[PDB]
């Protein structure tokens, strides 16, 4: 590991050097096309269990 | 490989899937099933 | 037929079928021992119960490692002949086939704990063989898709239910109060919009700290944002250079470089495989071959302290492998903490370059692309005379996965991230993935793709 270590202290510099960030605006679009990919799997919870849980017992109706 | 040829699908072909899901009410509670 | 068209299709039946494969159980159980470690089992499939995939995600990697294996070792070892298989795959059939009714036969075949009494006389039949067709579906399916295809988000959809599923789960399933939301010692009405609605009028109770410690998953929710900034962040980088394509001139046609964001991916897959670690070790000790003094020395840990008595190899074997996870830094004990940092660098490092370095990234693989399509070989060098895109694959490669192996590691001793260092390894798996599906689309958007 003391051999990757001294390639690896070159490369930590040179990075961080070479490329920009995401560039302000697309900060947010980066964490928008997440967002909207967690909002698909929300819906889907509801169908499989809010519905289907007080069908055994009422507890809120299903 | 396998001697069988069909590995894809196209509608009526995945019976084994099909056999699967009549089991399992059968084996407990979610509706107030029966218990086997 | 091939037909990106086709392609598209398929992946809508691939994710239909997980679906499916969560509902049977969900109608009825079985509750003869659930069996697989816990925290692992929900690694490969938080959800069902029962009938949880035993081949994705981690027997994957075992079917490959003896390529990586012998390639860093340098001269291959004292193994023997690698060879066999006749030449080519139909043994990727068989490997992963097994596994799924083999993980099931094995828990009660050797130790862990479930006294067998056979295999089951009436257990088994039942059981066994419903966990095996769940499992022997999908490896099918993803043989037939190693074969032409390199598209579709099936196996990543699962990860991200895993992640955002759950917490509308726990939120829309109570009655009884829930270890998720209220921080109320009794029923006192806990949803997640009636909360927010009572707390509005006096408090919150959460502009940080460390709270009441635990509590709540929705404390570990908030500071989850900072975990997710970073991981964005890293997306970011590249070197570009795919210039001059389709002429000349100066236009051209873009072509991302993965570049750091890839080599990530070869880590997230070693993490799991470590994990199983600790039922091998036990094996060696208890339940192999004669008692060698030598078998049992090495493992052990099991004589003393936390009350199992049994004691797994939770003594010492897991503490190598993985954290406390107490909240607080290096903690009570510095030794626990020291060891687990030290032990996963290594090993995220010399996984992050392998599986994609052979799968498609290197110079050679990048040289038979660009005759293809033309970059038009980008104002290079003849011969490529002391090589560019050669040169800084590899330096960059390792580097790469280094800093989100180091990440997940570390965050873990850190209370934000819900239960540790898979919850981080999990979320970085959604973006990637989400990223690379638009661009097998193309089709100028990033929007809908549903069944179109």
């Amino acid at each position: 590991f003391v051999e990757p270590s001294r390639q690896f202290v070159k490369d930590s510099i040179r990075l961080v050097k070479r490329c920009t960030k995401p560039d302000r605006k697309e900060f947010q679009k980066i964490a928008m096309a997440t967002a909207i990919g967690f909002a698909i799997m929300g819906f889907i919870g509801f169908f499989v269990k809010l519905i289907h849980i007080p069908i055994n017992n009422i507890i809120v109706g299903g | 490989e396998d001697s069988p040829g069909l590995k894809v699908g196209p509608v009526p072909v995945l019976v084994m899937s099909l056999l699967f899901i009549a089991s399992v009410f059968m084996l407990h509670i979610w509706g107030k099933y029966t218990r086997s | 037929k091939i037909q990106f068209k086709e392609k598209v299709l398929w992946t809508a039946i691939t994710l239909f079928i997980f679906l499916v494969c969560c509902q049977i159980p969900l109608f009825g159980i079985m509750s003869s021992d659930s069996a697989d470690p816990f925290y692992w089992m929900r690694v490969i499939l938080a959800s069902n119960r029962g009938t949880l995939m035993e081949l994705g995600i981690s027997p994957i990697v075992t079917s490959g490692l003896i390529m990586q294996l012998l390639a860093g070792a340098k001269i291959i070892e004292v193994g023997d002949t690698p060879k066999d298989r006749a030449l080519f795959n139909g043994a990727q059939k068989l490997f992963g086939m097994i596994i799924t009714i083999g993980q099931s036969i094995v828990y009660v075949m050797t130790g862990m704990y479930g006294d067998p009494s056979e295999m089951g006389a009436g257990i088994c039949l039942l059981i066994t063989i419903q966990l095996f067709v769940a499992g022997l579906i999908v490896l099918l399916l993803d043989e037939l898709l190693q074969k032409g295809y390199g598209l579709g988000s099936g196996i990543s959809l699962f990860i991200a239910t895993n992640i955002c599923e759950t917490i509308v789960w726990k939120a829309f399933s109570p009655t009884t109060v829930n270890t998720g939301r209220g921080m109320e010692f009794e029923g006192a009405i806990i949803a997640l919009f009636h909360l927010l609605a009572t707390r509005t009028d006096k408090v919150r109770a959460l502009r940080e700290a460390f709270y009441r410690q635990n509590l709540p998953n929705l404390m570990n929710l908030i500071a989850t944002i900072f975990v997710f900034a970073v991981v964005i962040y890293f997306q970011g980088f590249r070197v570009d250079l795919p210039i001059k394509s389709a002429r000349y001139r100066g236009q051209y046609n873009t072509y991302p470089i993965k570049l750091f964001y890839t080599s990530n991916i070869p880590i997230i897959l070693q993490s799991a495989l470590v994990s199983n670690l600790y039922v091998i070790s036990q094996m060696l000790s208890a339940r192999f071959s004669g008692n060698l003094l030598v078998s049992l020395l090495g493992t052990w840990s099991d004589t003393s302290s936390g009350g199992p008595a049994r004691a797994y190899p939770v003594g010492g074997l897991c503490h190598y492998l993985s954290p406390p996870e107490s909240f607080g830094s290096v903690l009570e004990d510095p030794v626990h903490a020291v060891v687990y940092i030290v032990f996963m660098l290594g090993s995220c490092a010399f996984f992050s370059k392998t599986w994609i370095e052979v799968s498609g990234s290197s110079a050679k693989d990048v040289a038979k692309q660009l005759k293809e399509q033309q970059m038009v070989m980008r104002g290079h060098r003849e011969t490529s005379m002391v090589h560019e895109l050669n040169r800084y694959i590899p330096t960059a490669a390792a580097f790469g996965g280094l800093c989100i192996g180091a990440l997940s590691v570390l965050a873990d001793f850190l209370g934000a991230i819900g239960s540790g260092t898979g919850i981080l390894l999990a979320v970085t798996i959604i973006y990637q993935y989400f990223e690379i599906f638009v661009k097998e689309q193309s089709e100028v958007g990033s929007m809908g793709a549903l069944l179109f």
